[PDB]
C-alpha cells in the first residue's frame, strides 16, 4: 500500500517539477532499513537514493 | 526675514458671496466671526487660519463663471492648505459635486474650486511621507430521500451541528418518508453533536432512504403529520431528489389536516419545511448544482481517464452513464473528457437518424486522426420519437456500421459511492447550515424554501417554483421540444451545450465570414494550475470552429522576447490536452517588463495578433497591467487583453474562482483525510502545512471539507494567546473523547501564517504543553499540491472561460483597431476597457485591469480583501473553535 | 513588405576618402574588396555588411569640417550597427582620439564620427538585455636586539616559516649580538616550522636580546663575522631598535674583514643584511610605525582610560610614559585620551617656562569646566636648555603652584609586556615575510634594506639613509632646533602635533578672520563604528579652534527630515567623547531619499550649512551620492560634502582603512585567542563565525593575526571540494601533532561565505568526516564584534581625518557659493569634485563620489574589488593551506 502511495505521490511530484521547481528530495519514512527507499527508488526512476 | 508669516487670504465677491460662505464652512470647517461690521472666516481656536470676504465689485460674475468652466479640462495662481488625511476631503468634495486634482489618488496634494477658484490642499513643506491623520427555539427533523448521492452525510452533519449551535433539538428521520410515516423512536432518533463525527468522509446516507408507498397517498401523508406532532418536531428538512421534494411540496399544501379525532393543533399549526437537492442527476431547475452531481461527474471522468490512458485502430469505447432525467452528467463528462459523441435526452438527433449523426461525427474524428473513439450513453438516452436508445443499440452501430471493436464500460452504483468531492463537501455543509437558518427564520407568510447554488453562491428559492420548473422541462422533452427543454435548463447548461458542440466541431467550415476572422494568441504566466491546458485546448478548438488562427506563446514572456516562441496550434497535436495537468505550452513567473516589453510588442505586430488570452496567476495579473500601460508606446498592444485566473492559491482579484483551485483543494482534501484517519488510529494531533502563499483560501476550504479543528491563515497570523487558547482546546477535546467516536484531529497551518511559529515549531509547543496526555506530529506534503489530472470542474470551467475570452476579443477588436492604426493615442477610457480580467462575482463579468490593480490588490510583495470570511466562521462553529 | 532588407550604405567623399578608408578598417573591422574598378568596404564572409565609398564631388570639405566641430557639444540623421560588447569598441575609439556618446557607460548604444559623421552602434531591435559577447638558496639568521617590544615573536615566527617555505635553513640567534659574537650551537640554533607555534600570542622575545659590549668594538665585530661563516649563515636579519640597527649598519660597512689568520672567503664574501624596527619608541625615521609602537601606545591608553573612568575638584593625574628618544607615544596617547598637557622632547616650552606654560593650559581647562586633569610625562621629557624634567618636578608644580592633589601612574615594563595588538601582529608578520624576500632578492649592487611601513603599506628603504636620518633628528634636538626636529619626523608626526595643539586649544581666540569662518555640520550614517565619536570630538574642537560653528545632526537623515535634529556642539558636553564607543550623535541606516531629501535640503538652507561631514559606512557612501545627485534640485546642497568611512567591515570604496576596523579586529583577535587556547587544552577544531558582511576583510586579517588554519570569505565562497580538501588537511594536521606544541586549531568562516554551508553545518561535517580522531565545535560571538572603547589607532586616525575633512570644506566653500547663489545650475565638473570620499590609497586622498559609485562599487545588494589578496596568500602559506 505504501509503495503504491509513494509512486503515485512522486508522479505528482515530477509533474509539478515540469517557474516553480526542478529537483525534488522526497523523504521516505521506512525506519532504519533501506528497503522502502530502495524499492521506491526503482519504481519512481529516482536519480539518487 | 521680512515676510515673517501668512496672516490671511483676502477674497473679493461680485455685488450675492453667500455661495462661497456656505462652501468654505460646510466643506472646509470654517466659521463666520461674531457681529459682522457689513451685513471674517476663521477655522478654530489656538490656530492662525483666516479667509477675508468682501462684497465690493472688484471681481466680475462673467469673468469668474468663464474661469470655472475653463478649469474643466483634466493654469492659475492658487493657495495651498496644510491638512491631514486628504482622502476623506476628496470623497466629501467629489460626492458634494466638486471636481478635484490629485497625485496618485492615494493621495498627496488635493485641489478644488469655489466662486474663488483653485483652493489647493497639501498633506505636509517639501516631499516626504505626509502629516499623520488626526483623532428561533423549534426542534428540527432531518431526512434523506431517493438514491444515494455523495454529500448527503456532510449535509446531515451540518444540519445536526447548526441546529444544536442555534439551540434546538435535532432528530434524524431514518429511512426517509418510510420512517416519517411509521414514526416512533425506531425511526425518529434524537441526534447529538458527536454522533455525526467524521461523516464528511462517509459515503451514501448514514440515516438511510426508503421509498414510501403510503406517503404517495393521503393515507400516509396524514400518519406522517401525526408522527411529527407526537415527536414534537416543529420543522422538517428534506435532502433528496425531484419527486422526493415534490412529495414534500404536496405535503406542505396538504398540511392543513386539522382532523378532529386543541393544544397540539394550536402549537403545531404550521409546517416549517426546507428542501435541499440530494441528487447526482442535476435535474432540479432552480439550482446550478445539486448535492452529489460533481462527485458523480468525477466517478465518470475517472473511468474515461483510465480508458484514454492506453494505445490502436478499430477501437471504440462506450461509457454507460447513470442519470435518468437530465443530460448534465453526459454533457459535462463529454466536455471534460473531449468525447466524440454523446447521447443525452435534451439533444437527440433531429435532421437525420442518430446512427447517421453518430457515424458522421465519429467518422470525421477518426478520419482527421483521433484513434480512441469515446461515446457516452446517458440513462435517459433517447431518440426524437422518445424511443430509448440502449448501449447494445449503440454498440451494434459501432461494430456493424463501422469496423470498430467496441468495449462497454458501465459505472452503475460506482456513480453514487465514495466520499463527496471537495465541492460537494463544502457546498453540502453550507447548505445544511442555511437549511437550519431558513427553517428558523421562517414565518407563515414566507413561502417554503429550497436551498440552491447560483454561480458559486448559496441562495433561497421557493420550492413550489423549483418543482414547477423541473416539470416544465420534463413536459418539453415529452412534448418533443428539445430546443425549448435546453433553454429551460440553467444558463450554465445552455452555455456548456454550445461550448461542447463548437469545440467538438476544425472538421466543418468556419462559423464566421472571412472578414470577421482574427489571429488570437494564448500564454501561460505563473506556476502551473489545473485547467491551463484545458483553457488552451478549448480556446484553440473554439478558434478553429469560428475560423480564427489560434497561436500559442510557449514559455511565457521570456520565451517570446528572448526566443520568438509563437507557435501554431494543430488539432491532432492538442489531443487529450483538456485532461492533462500542468502547462503544455510552458509557464513561468517572468513579467513582460522582466522580459523585453519592446520585443513582446515587436512579435505582436510581426504576427499581427488581434487579441491575447493570459491563463495564469498573479504574475499574469501584473502582466496584463504592464501590457496595458505600455499601449502608449506600442500600437501593437492596443488589442483586447483577457486574463483567465489560474492559481491553486486564488490570490488574483477579479474572480472568486481561479482555475486549479478545485484540483488542488481535492488533492489536499484527500491528503488530509488519510492524515486524520491516521490520527484516529493512534490521542494525536497533526499540524498540516498548507500551500497558497499569502492567500488563506485553500486552508479555509480544506478546514471545512476535512473537519480540521483549526486553520491558521496569513491574513490573521498566529498569536501566542490564540495558540495557547487553541492548545488548551486540544487538551479539553482529548479529555472529552472518552466515550465518543475517534475521528482524529487536524490543525491546518498555511506556511505564510507565521514565519516564527512554523508547522514544526507549533507541533513541538503542542507536545510541550500536552504533558503526555496526547502527542503532536507534523504533515508537510510540500509544493506537490498542484496535482496531475485536473478536476472535471476545472476542465469544464476552463472551457467556459476560454470561450468567453475569445468572444470578448471578437466584440472589442473593431474598437481597438482605431487606436492601433493611429498615433496621437492619449490612452482613453474606450481603450482601457479592453485590458480586462474574466471573473466570477456573486455573475460572470470582465473587470478592467485598472480598477483591480489600483484599488483591489496588494500589488506589492504580498500579491493578494478576502470573501471567504463567512466560510471561516462556519468551520470554527462546526469544530467548536473559540477565537480572540 | 517592400523594403525587404538593407543592402549597403553609400558615402560620397570630397575629390582625398583615404582617412575614412583607414578609420572603418582599423576601428570597425572592414576590408577593401579585391581589384578596385576605380583607383567597396565589406566586413566578413557569410554576412551582409557593406559600405560604398565614392570620390565624386558630392560632399564639400568646408561643410563636413563645420559639421564635425558642430557635433562637439555634449542632432543629425545616422546609421546604427548591430555589435556585441560595445564596451571594447568605446575604449578603442576614445583612446584612438574619437569622441563617443553612450547610455549608462555600462553601456547600451555607442555613437562616434568620421569624415562621414554619426556612425551609431546598438547592442541588440527593442529594449531587453543585449546580444551576447562573441568568442635564492642561502641559510638565514634571525636575531632580536634592544628592549622587549610586542610583536617580536610574530616577526620571528614569520621569518622562520617564510625562509623555510622559500627552501632555506633558518637559525635563531639567541641573545642577539651576544649570541652572534659568542657563537656556537649554544646561541645559534636551527629552527623548525613547528618550533615557532603559537608565537603570535607570546609576549617579548622567545629568542632573547642582550647588550653586547664586545660588538661595540672591532674586537667583537670580527668574532661575530667568523661565527656566521662557521655556522654557514649567508644572510642576517636584525629586528631591533635605532642603535641596534646602526650597529648592524656599521657591521655592514666593516664586513670586508678578509683577515688572513680561500674556499670560505670566496663563498661568504658579501653580507646579506636586512633590518626591521623592533621598538615601542617609534623613533626610527624612514618608517611610519615601528614594531611594538601601537601595543605600547595601547598599554598607555588602557591606563589613562581607567584613570578617566571615575569622578572631583583639586585632582590632577600624571602618566609617566616610557620612550626615551621620541615623543610619538606621548603625543598619540595625549591625542587618543585628550590630555590637558604633554611633556615631550620635540615640543618643549619656548617663549615661557614649562611650568608657566603647563599651568596656563591646565588652568584654562579647569576654568572652562574640565575636572580631571591628565598630564603625560615622556621618558625624554625635557626643557629648552635640554634639562630633563622629572615626574616629581611636574608633581610639585601641580601640588604647589595649583591646589591639586596629584597621583602619579607609571607604566614601566607594562609598556613592553603583553601580546602584540592586531596591527603589530599583522604588520610584524608581513615584515618578517618581506625581510626574507629582501634578503634572498639581495645582490652586491643593492644597498642593505630596512623594512618600513609607509601609510599602511610595506616598503623597502635603505638602512644607511634611515640610520642617517634618525641621527639628524637627534642632532636637531641636541642643537636645540625643536621646530626643525618636528619637521624631520614623519609627515604623520607633524600632522598629529598640529592636530593635538589645535584640538587642545575653544579657549583661545579663533585662528581664522571673521569672513573666513563657516557653519560645518556632521552626521553619523550606518551601524556604529569605533572612532565615530572621535571624528565628532576632533571636528568640533578643530572648528572652535578655527572659529567655525560645529553642528551635529542627531540620528542620521531620519532625525533631520522627520525631527529637525540640528544641534550645537558644546566643548564641555563632548568631554571624553574621543574615548567613547558607538555614536553619541546617533546613527542609523536611513538614506537621504528614504528620509525626505527636500526636508534635508530645507534644513541645510534654514541653518545655512557651509559644508557636511558624513562619518559612516556604505549607507553614508550611498548618502553622499544621493545628496550629490539632488544638487540640481536644491542649491542648499551645493556645498562640500565629505565622507570619512566608518565600518567594522571595510566595505566602503575610496579608503583602504575604515574607522572602527582596528577596534573590531582587535576584539575578534582577543576572542579567537581564547577559543584557540581552549582548543589547545582539549584534538579539537573551532569554526569561528566572522562579521563584516559581504566584505572578507576582517576574516582575512583575523586569520593572519590569530594563526587560523583557514578563513572562508564571501568573495571566494565555500566549495564542497575545498571543504573536503580542508577537512583532510585537519585530519593530517592532528595525525602530525604527535610530538609538536599543542597550539589549537581555528577555521574562520565569514557568515556571508555560504548560506547553505553555515558555521554549524560545516562543524557537523568535520565531526562526520573526522571519524572520532578529533572533534569540531563552533564559536558564534554575534554582532557584538563592534566593541566599546575604540582602539588608540581609531581615536587617532579619526582625529586626523576629521581635520582633513574640515580643511577640505574650508578650501572648496568659496567655489561652491557660485553654484549655491545661482539657478541655471547645469551640474558641472567644478561642483561634482566637492562631493568627495576621504581615503587611504598606498597617500591620503579625496576621491569624487561619482568615480567610486559608478565604477568602484557593487552599488547593489552586495554593498562592496579587494586589495587584501596578498595578505590572504601569506596567511595560507603560514598555515599550510592548499587551495583549488
Ligand atoms: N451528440 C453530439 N455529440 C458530439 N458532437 C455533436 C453532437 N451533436 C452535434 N455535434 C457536433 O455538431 C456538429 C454538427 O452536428 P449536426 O451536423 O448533426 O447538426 P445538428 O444541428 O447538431 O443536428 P440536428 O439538426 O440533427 O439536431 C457535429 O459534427 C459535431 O461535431
Ligand atoms: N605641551 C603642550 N601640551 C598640550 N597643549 C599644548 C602644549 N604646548 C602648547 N599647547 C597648546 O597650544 C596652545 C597655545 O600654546 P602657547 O600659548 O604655549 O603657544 P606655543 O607656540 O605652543 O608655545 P611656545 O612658543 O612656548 O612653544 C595652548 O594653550 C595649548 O592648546
Amino acid at each position: 500500500t505504501c509503495l503504491n502511495t509513494l509512486s503515485g505521490y512522486c508522479d505528482a511530484v515530477k509533474q509539478s517539477a515540469s517557474s516553480r521547481r526542478r529537483t525534488f528530495v522526497v523523504e521516505v519514512q521506512g525506519g532504519y532499513s533501506g528497503y522502502l527507499a530502495s524499492y521506491a527508488g526503482l519504481i519512481t526512476g529516482a536519480l539518487a537514493v | 526675514s521680512l515676510f515673517n508669516g501668512t496672516s490671511f487670504i483676502t477674497l473679493f465677491a461680485p455685488n450675492s458671496l453667500q455661495a462661497s460662505i456656505d462652501f468654505y464652512t460646510n466643506f472646509l470647517g470654517f466659521a463666520i466671526r461674531k457681529n459682522s461690521n457689513q451685513k471674517l472666516q476663521l477655522e478654530e481656536d489656538q490656530n492662525n487660519v483666516s479667509i477675508q470676504l468682501i462684497l465690493d465689485p472688484e471681481h466680475a460674475a462673467s469673468v469668474s463663471q468663464i474661469d470655472q468652466n475653463i478649469r474643466n479640462l483634466t493654469i492659475q495662481s492658487n493657495i495651498a492648505f496644510k491638512s491631514s488625511s486628504l482622502s476623506k476631503l476628496v470623497k466629501l468634495l467629489k460626492d458634494g459635486g466638486h471636481p478635484v486634482q490629485q497625485s496618485p489618488n492615494e493621495i498627496s496634494p488635493f485641489e478644488v474650486y469655489t466662486v474663488d477658484p483653485l483652493g489647493s490642499l497639501i498633506g505636509f513643506g517639501f516631499k516626504n511621507p505626509f502629516a499623520v491623520n488626526e483623532r428561533v427555539r423549534k426542534t428540527i427533523g432531518v431526512m434523506t430521500s431517493g438514491g444515494d448521492s455523495p454529500g448527503m452525510n456532510p449535509f446531515v452533519r451540518a444540519v445536526v451541528r447548526a441546529g444544536i449551535y442555534k439551540g434546538c433539538k435535532v432528530f434524524c428521520i431514518h429511512e426517509g418518508y418510510e420512517g416519517l410515516v411509521r414514526g416512533g423512536e425506531k425511526y425518529i432518533k434524537e441526534t447529538q453533536w458527536h454522533d455525526v463525527r467524521g461523516w464528511l468522509v462517509e459515503g451514501g446516507t448514514n440515516i438511510g432512504t426508503a421509498r414510501c408507498k403510503e406517503f404517495r397517498e393521503r393515507s400516509g401523508r396524514l400518519k406522517a403529520c401525526k408522527n411529527m406532532i407526537d415527536m414534537g418536531i416543529d420543522a422538517l428538512i428534506v435532502c433528496g431528489g425531484d419527486g422526493s421534494l415534490t412529495g414534500a411540496d404536496r405535503f406542505r399544501s396538504e398540511w392543513p389536516s386539522l382532523i378532529e379525532e386543541q393544544q397540539q393543533f394550536n402549537t403545531h399549526q404550521n409546517l416549517n419545511i426546507c428542501g435541499a437537492v440530494g441528487s447526482i442527476d442535476n435535474d432540479m431547475s432552480s439550482t446550478d448544482a445539486t448535492i452529489g452531481a460533481f462527485s458523480s461527474l468525477d466517478r465518470i471522468c475517472r473511468a474515461i481517464d483510465y480508458i484514454d490512458a492506453t494505445a490502436s485502430h478499430s477501437r471504440a469505447f462506450i461509457v454507460e452513464v447513470m442519470g435518468r432525467h437530465c443530460g448534465w452528467l453526459g454533457l459535462l463528462a463529454g466536455l471534460a473528457t473531449s468525447a466524440d459523441y454523446i447521447l443525452i435526452p435534451e439533444k437527440p438527433a433531429s435532421s437525420r437518424e442518430w446512427q447517421d449523426q453518430m457515424c458522421d461525427i465519429v467518422g470525421k474524428h477518426r478520419a482527421r486522426g483521433k484513434r480512441k473513439t469515446i461515446v457516452i450513453v446517458a440513462e435517459g438516452a433517447i431518440s426524437n420519437d422518445l424511443s430509448p436508445i440502449s448501449c447494445d443499440q449503440v454498440k451494434d452501430v459501432l461494430v456493424n456500421r463501422l469496423g470498430l471493436d467496441t468495449r462497454v464500460t458501465t459505472l452503475g452504483h460506482v456513480q453514487r459511492g465514495g466520499t463527496a468531492v471537495a465541492f460537494d463537501r463544502i457546498y453540502a455543509t453550507l447548505q445544511g447550515v442555511e437549511a437550519v437558518n431558513a427553517v428558523l427564520e421562517c414565518d407563515a407568510d414566507t413561502p417554503s424554501p429550497m436551498i440552491a447554488i447560483k454561480e458559486d453562491q448559496i441562495t433561497r428559492v421557493p420550492l413550489v417554483d423549483a418543482v414547477e420548473l423541473t416539470q416544465q422541462v420534463a413536459k418539453s422533452i415529452e412534448s418533443r421540444n428539445f430546443k425549448k427543454a435546453i433553454s429551460l435548463r440553467d444558463s450554465e447548461f445552455v452555455e456548456h451545450m454550445k461550448n461542447f458542440i463548437s469545440t467538438n466541431s476544425d472538421h466543418v467550415p468556419p462559423s464566421l465570414p472571412l472578414e470577421k476572422r482574427k489571429k488570437i494568441a494564448i500564454i501561460n504566466v505563473g506556476a502551473p494550475a489545473g485547467g491551463m491546458n484545458s483553457a488552451v485546448y478549448s480556446m484553440a478548438t473554439y478558434c478553429m470552429s469560428r475560423g480564427h488562427v489560434p497561436y500559442a506563446i510557449h514559455n511565457g514572456f521570456s520565451g517570446l522576447a528572448r526566443h520568438e516562441s509563437v507557435r501554431s496550434i494543430n488539432w491532432l497535436d492538442i489531443e487529450g490536452w483538456g485532461s492533462l495537468g500542468g502547462s503544455e505550452i510552458g509557464t513561468n513567473r517572468t513579467l513582460p517588463n522582466d522580459a523585453d516589453i519592446g520585443m513582446i510588442a515587436y512579435f505582436f505586430e510581426k504576427y499581427g495578433f488581434d487579441g491575447l488570452i493570459l491563463v495564469g496567476g498573479f504574475e499574469a495579473f501584473i502582466s496584463l497591467h504592464q501590457l496595458e500601460r505600455a499601449r502608449i508606446n506600442y500600437p501593437s498592444l492596443r488589442i483586447p487583453l483577457v486574463l483567465i485566473p489560474a492559481t491553486i492559491s486564488n490570490n488574483v482579484p477579479g474572480t472568486e474562482y481561479s482555475l486549479g483551485s478545485d484540483t488542488c483543494l481535492n488533492s489536499f482534501m484527500e491528503y488530509c483525510d488519510v492524515i486524520k484517519q491516521s490520527a484516529a488510529a493512534t490521542n494525536r494531533v497533526f499540524v498540516v502545512e498548507v500551500q497558497g502563499g499569502n492567500s488563506g483560501y485553500i486552508a479555509t476550504h480544506a478546514q471545512l471539507a476535512c473537519g480540521a479543528q483549526i486553520s491558521y491563515v496569513p491574513e490573521e497570523g498566529i498569536s501566542l494567546a490564540q495558540l495557547e487558547m487553541d492548545i488548551n482546546s486540544l487538551k479539553e477535546s482529548f479529555a472529552n473523547d472518552q466515550g465518543k467516536t475517534k475521528s482524529g484531529r487536524l490543525i491546518l497551518k498555511s506556511e505564510n501564517a507565521s514565519k516564527v511559529l512554523t508547522t514544526e515549531v507549533i507541533s513541538t509547543i503542542i507536545d510541550d504543553e500536552a504533558s503526555g496526555r496526547f502527542d503532536s506530529k507534523t504533515a508537510i506534503p510540500g509544493h506537490v499540491q498542484q496535482g496531475g489530472i485536473p478536476s472535471p470542474m476545472d476542465r469544464v470551467r476552463a472551457s467556459r472561460f476560454a470561450i468567453r475570452a475569445v468572444s470578448f476579443i471578437e466584440r472589442h477588436s473593431d474598437r481597438c483597431q482605431t487606436f492601433k492604426n493611429s498615433i496621437s493615442f492619449r490612452q482613453t477610457d474606450e481603450i482601457t476597457s479592453t485590458a480586462v480580467v474574466l471573473g466570477i462575482h456573486k455573475q460572470l463579468r470582465f473587470t478592467p485591469i485598472r480598477q483591480l490593480y489600483d484599488f483591489e490588490s496588494d500589488v506589492p510583495r504580498r500579491m493578494r480583501n478576502i470573501f471567504w470570511s463567512n466560510v471561516r466562521e462556519i468551520s470554527d462553529m462546526l469544530s467548536g473553535r473559540t477565537s480572540l
